RNA sequence: GGGGAACUUGAGUGCAGAAGAGGAGAGUGGAAUUCCACGUGUAGCGGUGAAAUGCGUAGAGAUGUGGAGGAACACCAGUGGCGAAGGCGACUCUCUGGUCUGUAACUGACGCUGAGGAGCGAAAGCGUGGGGAGCGAACAGGAUUAGAUACCCUGGUAGUCCACGCCGUAAACGAUGAGUGCUAAGUGUUAGGGGGUUUCCGCCCCUUAGUGCUGCAGCUAACGCAUUAAGCACUCCGCCUG
RNA sequence: AAUAAAUGAUGCAGACAGUACUAGAU
């Protein structure tokens, strides 16, 4: 922890201090769930854990609606990018 | 989310109503401001006033008490609302209490009381009633 | 009453305070409760951890 | 305010109920009585008594509704304006009519419409049919009226000024 | 951060007890993890008796690791006979 | 039981006082008392809540 | 309503902290019950309103030592805490979810609800393989009763436990759907923040979210609710029509 | 020299009707 974060928060930076970034959020929000899906292939009775998992894969939805309706060349470019298929 | 303003407007001064209060805080919007000012020149409201701050704009309403205990708003209620929006023609446009209230209601040309619409010759939201 | 931890301004009871714990638990071995001890919550809870761990560890007695 | 009893007064009841009350010896029969008291000139009352005689109950009931009366506007031998009244699960509305309808109504409303001087009205009751509630409502109803020249004057304005 | 405290049987020499500690703090670097703390309680009497023993070494060992040479540690501990009890807590 | 302590040089219910007097800061009169029977968790939980509170022990 | 352009109060990210029986997995624990072995030791032990069935002279119970195994975690414990709900209470550790505090730096409406659908889901129950200390449906015996296929007593299978899967029902209740705004007060309580003197200990005031009691207006058929509404209003969903 | 207040768990009691019953007036 402390370093996942900010190396995606450099990466997805458009400006000096951007950390609202839809991006960035649903970058942070894909690797947190893939951390989780991670310890769920052998924890597989942690159904709290999938609740949050479910909570932040919403989030990452609203959020790729947003930025589809919003501008879809950043659309398209964060997929090309992350590989959220 | 609140779904609109303006019937929570007009519960918040039923509510004020009730208590006896002397004032009020409303982000104040445009047509807030309009049903005020409508409220002030119809002698319902003593005074009102628009606060214009940074964050939204804030107006402050000062309830009517003109004998010694006595409601000037009995009582309100909206009528377009989200979800049931309600339009009267010119020739539909009602009366409150046989003239005795008012009814707001936004036309063509403005936003006009009941007798200005009829008068007008025009029609268009009916988004509230006052007794 | 007064309490204690927040007349001493201490920190974190580390357990190994035999001592404390020995003269905040009665003498049977039980612990003593809120009311009789004059602590907060959370220091209650910890003086909880605290005398656990230390019976655990066979610092202080389970029965006497 | 208080009204003074000293009027002319047309005290007609509506009905007498038999109430009664167990005890060790057996059930004690007693009569309540409800009476409408009121004059034709835009004053009425509402009372009731208990005994355990008939008259003597009416009796109560006039003396109690004589310190009830009230007032209320007789613009155009009608009302100025509808009302709605909901005094104890009891909804009964009240519009304004022409010169030529009359008093329409159940019994008691009727009755009190009738004793209050208003000839020309139009009811209908919308909940329980309890003599005691209709009236308490109707009384209700009347009394929540506004009088166009109270409102004028409330509101800072003329009577034309509203009325036009 | 990370802190040991582990019990060691009584009847046990000087040498053999130096011996044991050298072994267990071996078997704690076999990750590299640092020990930034030791302290040795000494002989204390133990509030209630244990497998044939009232009394006992108190040692306490402060470690940084990556939680294995924990498990190591622990494994080790509950095996050999030299030490009785042991518990690892976070520092944090 | 009361305790471990010992006291010497009084009567017979002299020591019989505090007997029944310190036996009450002691288990020995609840919690090997209640457990004659069992009692359901719902139960056994509202207990508390009622007694340490009403205080009708 | 659609399209275009700006804004932060709504919404969310980060910053420094806070609590919690939040969940899954691994290890550890000492009281207590049962059994076994041994030393001491006799005539009873256990039990009911009373009694008996039961165990005991092949030596019981009790006492003392040691061992074996299985479930739960006393005191702390408190309408205290967490969780969406069921539910969660010993200790240590690995992997993890959400929440609150000042947010203002960040995007700037990205928000609420949600038919159908998916997932989770007390206890009981079922299937596979283990395990079984106590408790204990069915069952056997001994009592009471006119009768007792019960309430009491003695034993006691499945079950209670473990890993996987299935079932998807409860007074699953706060008999009160989710979100937002407004609507007197006193009152304890949890985790925080700011301040008015004090380095403090501590007193007071203010401000956040949660948890409890009494109470104005208001609502209600009454009971009662009352800033955690059953008050005053808006949006969506499920349900009701002797 | 003084001197203490206790202790509490009670076993049994099954049924009663089909059709019946009071009013009061300005």
């Amino acid at each position: 922890t402390q370093e996942r974060k900010n190396q995606l928060i450099n990466e997805f930076k458009t400006h000096e201090s951007d950390t609202g970034s839809p991006e960035v959020q649903i970058a942070i929000l894909t690797d947190s769930i893939n951390n989780l899906n991670e310890h769920l292939r052998t924890h597989k009775k942690d159904h709290h854990s999938r609740r949050g998992l479910l909570k932040m894969v919403g989030k990452r939805r609203n959020l790729l609606t947003y930025l589809r309706n919003k501008d879809v060349t950043r659309y398209r470019e964060l997929i090309n990018k992350l590989g959220l298929r | 989310v609140m779904t609109d303003p303006i019937a929570d407007m007009l519960t918040r001064i039923r509510n004020a109503n009730m208590v006896r209060h002397e004032k009020l805080e409303i982000p104040a919007s445009k047509l807030k401001r309009e049903i005020a000012e409508i409220l002030k020149r119809e002698g319902f409201i003593r005074d009102v006033e628009f606060v214009e701050d940074s964050k939204q704009g804030i107006i402050r309403v000062f309830l009517k008490y003109g004998q010694n205990n006595e409601r000037v708003i009995t009582g309100l209620k909206r009528i377009s609302k989200p979800g049931l929006r309600v339009y009267a023609k010119s020739n539909e446009v009602p009366r409150v209490l046989n003239g005795l209230g008012i009814a707001i209601i936004s036309t063509s040309q403005g936003v006009l009381t009941d007798k200005e619409a009829r008068a007008k010759q025009a029609g268009g939201e009916v988004l509230a009633y006052v007794w | 009453k007064v309490c204690y931890f927040t007349s001493n301004g201490i920190t974190h009871i580390d357990y190994k305070d035999v001592d404390l714990l020995k003269k905040f638990v009665s003498e049977r071995g039980k612990i003593l409760p809120r009311r009789v001890t004059g602590t907060n919550a959370k220091y209650q809870r910890k003086l909880t951890a605290a005398i656990k761990r230390a019976r655990q560890m066979a610092l202080l007695p389970y029965v006497s | 305010r208080i009204d003074p009893s000293k009027l002319e007064l047309e005290e007609r009841l509506v009905t007498v109920n038999r109430v009664a009350k167990v005890v060790k010896g057996g059930r004690r029969f007693r009569f309540a009585a409800l009476v409408v008291v009121g004059d034709k000139n835009g004053h009425v009352g509402f009372g009731t008594g208990k005994a355990q005689e008939v008259p003597e109950a009416i009796r109560k009931a006039v003396e109690d509704a004589k310190k009830n009366l009230i007032e209320v506007p007789m613009v155009g031998t009608t009302i100025p304006h509808e009302i709605i009244g909901r005094f104890g699960a009891g909804n009964i509305l009240l519009k304004p009519a022409s010169e030529g309808t009359g008093v329409i109504a159940g019994g008691p409303v009727r009755a009190v419409l009738e004793l209050a001087g208003v000839a020309d009205i139009l009811s209908k009751s919308l909940g329980s049919n309890t003599p005691i509630n209709m009236i308490r409502a109707t009384l209700q109803g009347l009394s929540e009226l506004k009088r166009a020249e109270d409102v004028a004057k409330l509101r800072g304005k003329s009577v034309e000024e509203l009325l036009g | 951060k990370y802190e040991v405290m582990y019990i060691i049987r009584p009847n046990i020499d000087e040498e053999s007890k130096k011996a044991v500690i050298e072994r267990f703090n071996n078997v704690l670097t076999s990750n590299g993890a640092e020990i930034t703390g030791t302290k040795d309680w000494g002989k204390r009497r133990l509030a209630y008796e244990i497998n044939d023993f009232r009394d006992g070494f108190y040692q306490i060992v402060n470690v940084q690791s990556d939680a294995a040479a924990v498990q190591e540690f622990d494994r080790l501990a509950k095996i050999s006979d030299d030490i009785i009890r042991h518990i690892v807590v976070k520092e944090e | 039981m009361s305790k471990t302590v010992v006291r010497k040089n009084e009567s017979l219910e002299d020591a019989l006082r505090r007997f029944k007097r310190s036996v009450s800061k002691t288990g020995t009169l609840a919690e090997a008392r209640k457990r004659e029977f069992y009692e359901k968790p719902s139960v056994k939980r509202k207990k508390k809540s009622e007694a340490a509170r009403k205080r009708k022990f």
